[PDB]
């Protein structure tokens, strides 16, 4: 279930062509804004831990920023996940 | 103009913080807090006190002065 969590949020570099049709909202802000040059999600798992979450590089000016709305991603998929976005996961 | 991003230029520098749910918030409280304020007043007593010790001292010697200022002199009324 986390794994398609992570596939609602999805992956991002700036050599993808997509543009600002981009399904997943983070890399669609990510392009419109200029914010960020790579973002990626993780789910690295040990025996009975592990890490969840996202590695992003940008510049400066722009790091606050590209927080902000990865955590409003997170709580977005905390309060108001669709079905839409579940089954594209 | 003056926002975090431009403030200063910081190389080589590692900074480890913990969460505040993960730590107390009152660590030692007493057993560490009372060296510290018995530190920073030695090191301030000195400095700060005794203008503060020679104000008791011309206030007290102040009201004296006028109390028996408003002391009847005993040398008058004595020629008669
Ligand atoms: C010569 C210093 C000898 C010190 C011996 C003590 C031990 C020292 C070694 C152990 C360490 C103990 C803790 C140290 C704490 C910090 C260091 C310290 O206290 O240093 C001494 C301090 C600073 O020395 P310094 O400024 O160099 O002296 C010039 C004096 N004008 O200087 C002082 O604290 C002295 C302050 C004296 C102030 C006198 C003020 C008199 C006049 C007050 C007038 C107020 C108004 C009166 C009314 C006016 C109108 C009528």
């Amino acid at each position: 279930t986390l794994q398609v969590a992570n596939a609602i949020i999805g992956h991002y570099d700036c050599t993808y062509g997509g543009g600002v049709h981009l399904s997943s909202p983070l890399a669609s802000v990510a392009v419109a804004n200029k914010l960020c040059q790579s973002f990626q999600t993780f789910n690295i798992s040990y025996s009975d831990t592990g890490l969840l979450g996202a590695h992003f590089v940008c510049d400066a000016m722009s790091i606050d920023d590209m927080v902000f709305f990865l955590q409003g991603q997170w709580m977005r998929l905390c309060t108001s996940a669709t079905e839409s976005e579940v089954t594209r996961g | 103009g003056r926002e975090f991003g431009n403030l200063a230029r910081i190389r080589h520098v590692i900074s480890y913080s913990l969460s505040p749910f993960e730590q107390r918030a009152f660590p030692s409280y007493f057993s560490k807090g009372i060296p510290n304020v018995l530190r920073r007043t030695r090191e301030r007593i000195l400095r700060v006190a005794p203008p503060f010790v020679v104000v008791y001292l011309i206030y007290t010697w102040g009201n004296q002065e006028f109390e028996q200022s408003k002391r009847k002199n005993p040398a008058m009324y004595e020629n008669d």
